[PDB]
Order: C-alpha cells, then sequence, then structure tokens
C-alpha cells in the first residue's frame, strides 16, 4: 500500500549539488500528522535523520546539516525532492525514503533505499560472461551456472534471470570494492548440472547509471 | 543433603499473582524436545534445594 | 545521541532483553520510542511504535516496557527466524536519534561443514582478457570465515577481502571469493587451493 521507491542519480562528483527523489503512492500529504522524510545509513554504522517535511509545509532540517539539506514537496505528482550540496566523501549511504503517518508511530513503513557513492570516477560497461562447468568444475557435485560481472564502478546492480521468470532459488551475493577499484558479483542460483542445456538462462543485468541492458545466453561450453 | 523440599527454576511463562502452579510435566529445555528422557538439551523440573 | 550494547545474543528458546540506553540529556520524557528489525540486505521495518503498543499484522510476541527512563524489547520464543539488528529510535529535543549498532546473533546453531567448489573460467572470458577463477564457499552459519590461499606459490589476496556479507533464505552467510588472473593463462597455472578454515571444520 505504501511504495516509497527512490529514483534519481546514484553517482556524484566531489563538491557538487546532489538531488534525490522518491515517488510515493497509496496515501497523501494533506492528512493531519502526515510526513515524508529522508533517512540515510552508512554501511557499518547506525542511522542518522536528515530531514522530515510535514503537511503544513514545515521543513525541519538536521542540526548539523542546516544549510545543505533543502527538501521540497510536490503534491501534484506525489514526489519529494531532496537537495544537498558540498558532496564530501562521507555522504555515501543508502538513502531511505520514510513516511510519518502520525507522531506516535515513528517511520512505520519504509521504502527500499538506493546506495549513492561519493567518488570521482566515471561509470563503466558491464562484463557479462557465462560460467559453464568445465573438466575441473566437479568438487562435491555443485556445478551451478553464473554470469559474473566485473569492471564496473557503480555498486548498485541486480541480476535478473529471464526478466524475473527463472529466479527461483537465486543466491546472488554482491561484494565490496576490491583493491583495483572495480566491483564484482556472481550468481549462485541453485541449478543442478543436469538441467542446464534444456532451459534458457539469460541474466538480464540492470545498470542504473550506464543504462546497459545487454543480454547473454548461457550454454554448456567445451574446451 | 536435604532433598525433601523442591522448587521451580525452568519456566517459560510468568505466573499470575496468587496462582497455584503445580507443574510436573517434563520441561522442554534447550531447543529440541526429548519427551521424558532428559539426556541433552533438556532439564527435569522440581530441582533440589541442598 | 543514545547508545546501546553491541551483543545481547543468547540461546534459542530463552528470553533476552535488548536494553538500549536512555541518555536523558537530549530526550525530555521518553514518551515515544520505536524499534526496528532491519534485515541484512533490505530496508528497516517497524515492529513496535509505542512503548508497549505494537502495530497490527507483524506482531507475534514483541513487547516493550519502560520503567523510568529506558525501554527494552522482550522476545522469548521467536528466536529462530533471523539474526537481524535492533535499532531503538526516540524523539529528541531537536532531531530524531536512531541509536547504535547491535548485531544480535543466534548463539548455538548446527556447525555444518563448509562447501568448496572450484569454478574455472569458461571459454567466454579467457579470450576477452578477463580470466577469473571464482571459488564458491557457502553452507556455514557462523559469520563469514576467512578464505585461505595456498596454491603452491604464496598466499595472495587478489581480491579476497570481501567475505560477501549477504544472508540467504536459509540464514547461512556465504564467503564467496574471486581471483584476478592474467589475460589468457590457463595451462601455465594449476588448481588454486580453496581450503577455507571454518569454526569446527578447518578443512
Amino acid at each position: 500500500q505504501v511504495t516509497l521507491r527512490e529514483s534519481g542519480p546514484t553517482l556524484v562528483k566531489p563538491k557538487q549539488t546532489l538531488t534525490l527523489t522518491c515517488t510515493f503512492s497509496g496515501f497523501s500529504l494533506s492528512t493531519p500528522g502526515g510526513g515524508v522524510g529522508w533517512i540515510r545509513q552508512p554501511p557499518g554504522k547506525a542511522l542518522e535523520w536528515l530531514a522530515l517535511i510535514y503537511w503544513d509545509d514545515d521543513k525541519r532540517y538536521s542540526p548539523s546539516l542546516k544549510s545543505s539539506l533543502t527538501i521540497t514537496k510536490d503534491t501534484s505528482k506525489n514526489q519529494v525532492v531532496l537537495t544537498m550540496t558540498n558532496m564530501d566523501p562521507v555522504d555515501t549511504a543508502t538513502y531511505y525514503c520514510a513516511r510519518l503517518t502520525a507522531a506516535d508511530t515513528i517511520f512505520d513503513c519504509w521504502g527500499q533505499g538506493t546506495l549513492v557513492t561519493v567518488s570521482s570516477a566515471s561509470t563503466k560497461g558491464p562484463s557479462v560472461f557465462p560460467l559453464a562447468p568445465s573438466s575441473k568444475s566437479t568438487s562435491g557435485g555443485t556445478a551451478a551456472l553464473g554470469c559474473l560481472v566485473k569492471d564496473y564502478f557503480p555498486e548498485p546492480v541486480t541480476v535478473s534471470w529471464n526478466s524475473g521468470a527463472l529466479t527461483s532459488g537465486v543466491h546472488t551475493f554482491p561484494a565490496v570494492l576490491q583493491s583495483s577499484g572495480l566491483y564484482s558479483l556472481s550468481s549462485v542460483v541453485t541449478v543442478p548440472s543436469s538441467s542446464l542445456g534444456t532451459q534458457t538462462y539469460i541474466c538480464n543485468v540492470n545498470h542504473k547509471p550506464s543504462n546497459t541492458k545487454v543480454d547473454k545466453r548461457v550454454e554448456p561450453k567445451s574446451c | 543433603g536435604n532433598y525433601n523440599y523442591l522448587y521451580r527454576l525452568f519456566r517459560k511463562s510468568n505466573l499470575k499473582p496468587f496462582e497455584r502452579d503445580i507443574s510436573t510435566e517434563i520441561y522442554q529445555a534447550g531447543s529440541t524436545p526429548c519427551n521424558g528422557v532428559e539426556g541433552f538439551n533438556c532439564y527435569f523440573p522440581l530441582q533440589s534445594y541442598g | 545521541a543514545l547508545t546501546q550494547p553491541a551483543s545481547v545474543s543468547g540461546s534459542p528458546g530463552l528470553s533476552i532483553t535488548i536494553s538500549c540506553t536512555a541518555t536523558s540529556s537530549d530526550v525530555g520524557a521518553y514518551n515515544y520510542v520505536s524499534w526496528y528489525q532491519q534485515h541484512p540486505g533490505q530496508a528497516p521495518k517497524l515492529m513496535i511504535y509505542d512503548v508497549s503498543k505494537r502495530p497490527s499484522g507483524v506482531s507475534n510476541r514483541f513487547s516493550g516496557s519502560k520503567s523510568a527512563n529506558t525501554a527494552s524489547l522482550t522476545i522469548s520464543g521467536l528466536q529462530a527466524e533471523d539474526e537481524a539488528d535492533y535499532y531503538c529510535s526516540s524523539y529528541t529535543t531537536t532531531s530524531v536519534v536512531f541509536g547504535g549498532g547491535t548485531k544480535l546473533t543466534v548463539l548455538g546453531q548446527p556447525k555444518a561443514a563448509p562447501s568448496v567448489t572450484l569454478f574455472p573460467p569458461s571459454s567466454e572470458e579467457l579470450q576477452a582478457n578477463k580470466a577469473t577463477l571464482v571459488c564458491l564457499i557457502s553452507d556455514f552459519y557462523p559469520g563469514a570465515v576467512t578464505v585461505a590461499w595456498k596454491a603452491d606459490s604464496s598466499p595472495v589476496k587478489a581480491g579476497v577481502e570481501t567475505t560477501t556479507p549477504s544472508k540467504q533464505s536459509n540464514n547461512k552467510y556465504a564467503a564467496s571469493s574471486y581471483l584476478s588472473l592474467t589475460p589468457e593463462q590457463w595451462k601455465s597455472h594449476r588448481s588454486y587451493s580453496c581450503q577455507v578454515t571454518h569454526e569446527g571444520s578447518t578443512v
């Protein structure tokens, strides 16, 4: 009933003006006690309150960020815009779009949150390459397929097999930044070594900054 | 060792004020039931004072 | 800014109390207090909005009670669903505090042996100068163990300091690893060792 899905840019240059949005539906910003705010959380620490607007055009800001955080509302299209300047390499976090239906219930329902990294590098293309079992792939019986992707700076990325059709039992576990400066993640979807040539496996990668909807089928490759 | 009097140590729900709770069944301790035979991951109620 | 202990973990079945501090310096009377159960990998979800009153739908035995200045979550039976974090939030005099970190784990779980499976690169990235030797390490509950590489030459990280901190549906963390190799060299190397040391099963 409450879809606080965030949208907008994910990569930003140092010392710039960032703009985040989160489209909401299922409610309004006119009932008494309503409120839409922004909450971020750096990976590895606790959460910190950024701002919280109300139904009476009251824009409450954080005591530390009193000048950068300038949040505005848009009731005509049900969108909340958050503006912040002075992009320091400390603002990297997952910004959650919050909803305050009443004062007693502090942020009852949340959204999903997007990870905005603060660096100076640009975006790179995907490296979709299937991982078929080989002569040295039999260790205990597990020979699951994969399409490991690397050589990409923007961390937020998902793996969707057959556009979300054969995604039953997917164990795609992301990773962190390596020593070179490029992320990497593989798919650990539970598919036995028997049913690999019958079904079609196309992991549709979804790159948000680069907009690269490349596709690559997975088949049993020989030597 | 005066083993006549006994008490209650292993419980799961707090009793109500002024309530007589005579529990004799085998307390399911640990994480898995054992159905009488204590063995491991179990404890028998009505322990001794000493 | 109120704090809270790091680990209040206990054995399943028994009851534990996550007593996060009060810090009456900023809070006035501790009127409204909420608790979150953010699952690792997803967004935080509310389980109790008032001091004791819990919202409908998602509520089995979650309860709280504040005596004079601080509250605490009381969970006794529901201790075998997931080892998520517990943040306590309260209204301050000028802002909203979210507390600190508390990684509540499940003390005592089957010590299943880890799984080591080699995944050599196929004939898709070997010619593309992107040869990678991916090694799948999963099937172990306690945290993410450290991978060991003893492939007859030297212990080289080459991109192992990740531990893949992502929990699956079976509540089993997997320490998946990778390996940065040369553009095209398959026969010049050998089988790289993935003998990971796990608590209980060092092999």
